[PDB]
């Protein structure tokens, strides 16, 4: 094995931020989402298959 | 690590020269290993060198 990381070349590399952007679901996407949940429940969700 | 630096036109940094240092023990000892450096640190510079 031979492994190095960016901490040895640190203090010259810029910062790294991980943002999380939340976006609410659309109306037709909620109706189609609940429609696929109900129609999936007609097939018993295929969870244990 | 005692490298002959001819035909190496570009410039490499110190940790990549240490990559050639740890790469010098592979072909001279007839050993094969996996070089897994952090992405963005120039493994191709070590291979070309
Ligand atoms: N001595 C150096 N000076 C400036 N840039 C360098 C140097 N060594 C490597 N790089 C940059 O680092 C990058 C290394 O990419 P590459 O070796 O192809 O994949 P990775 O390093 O992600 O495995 C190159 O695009 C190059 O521009
Ligand atoms: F590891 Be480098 F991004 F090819």
């Amino acid at each position: 094995l031979l492994r190095r990381l960016k901490a040895d070349v640190e203090k010259q590399m810029p910062a790294k931020y991980e943002h999380i952007v939340y976006c609410k679901l659309s109306k037709r996407q909620r109706f189609l989402y609940d429609d696929f949940m109900s129609r999936a429940q007609t097939k018993a969700t295929l969870a244990s298959g | 690590d005692v490298p002959v630096p001819s035909l190496l036109r570009g410039n490499l940094r110190t940790y990549q020269k240490q990559g050639l240092n740890w790469l010098a023990s592979l072909y001279n000892n007839h050993t094969n290993g996996i070089l897994a450096d952090e992405m963005g640190l120039g493994k191709t510079i070590q291979t070309i060198s």
